[PDB]
């Protein structure tokens, strides 16, 4: 029973690296990073 | 564009009061200088108005 | 205050600066000057603000990679206490068969 | 040379309708500056037309 618990809880590390690094994926560009890439575009525009 | 200017000026990991304060101010610099201009001549686009 | 400084300039350059004899002087280019110099800038303050930006986000990754460890970490340490807990019964039950 | 400045205008990780009509505005500012010019004076290389 108590190496039954020392599974289950490990288990519960694995999940909480697993979500993690998926709630990582998915917004994987912020509202942060892009605006960098916005004002970096935008500064190539002046070249005319 | 003054408003996406103040996008970009204040979206950084660190905001505390006096940069809120001074980003603010940037701004109403922008809306008074833009909004003090005065027209001078028109043109109407079609024959009829 | 840049672009303020060049505009003064460029409007305090057309007025004429010989006089006598000869006139004129007046560099006609000047606002055009100061146009290309305010927009030249504009690119270099623009790329100094990005950078600001991309400083930002790289310190926010790593504030979350630095939960991905500290959670890591968290979950062996919690492990680790089961496996004492089952090391002392099979410790009782080494005992008990003495 | 014009398509060149496209590509490389274009290629980036985000893409929006914005950012691409954007692109294609400054292809075709490009293309109408090259198509309006004229022509002055020409050469002909060979003795025989």
């Amino acid at each position: 029973d108590a190496e039954k618990t020392v599974l289950e809880k490990s288990k519960a590390g694995a999940q909480s690296r697993f979500d993690s690094y998926g709630k990582l994926y998915d917004e994987n560009i912020n509202a942060g990073e892009n605006q960098a890439m916005t004002l970096r575009a935008s500064a190539a525009g002046l070249t005319t | 564009k003054m408003m996406d200017a103040l996008l970009q000026s204040v979206s950084q990991s660190q905001l505390n009061a006096d940069t809120v304060e001074d980003a603010f101010m940037s701004y109403l610099t922008s809306f008074e200088q833009v909004a003090n201009l005065k027209v001078i001549s028109a043109y109407h686009d079609n024959i009829n108005n | 205050a840049v672009q303020a400084s060049r505009l003064a300039g460029a409007a305090a350059d057309l007025v004429p600066n010989i006089f006598g004899f000869a006139g004129g002087g007046s560099r006609w280019g000047a606002i055009a000057e100061a146009t290309g110099y305010v927009m030249e800038f504009s690119a270099n303050v623009m790329n100094t603000e990005a950078d600001k930006i991309s400083q930002s986000e790289t310190y926010r990754r790593r504030r979350q990679e630095w939960e991905i460890q500290r959670n890591n970490a968290e979950a062996e340490l919690k492990q680790i206490d089961a496996q004492l807990k089952s090391l002392a019964v099979r410790r009782e039950a080494a005992v008990l068969q003495k």
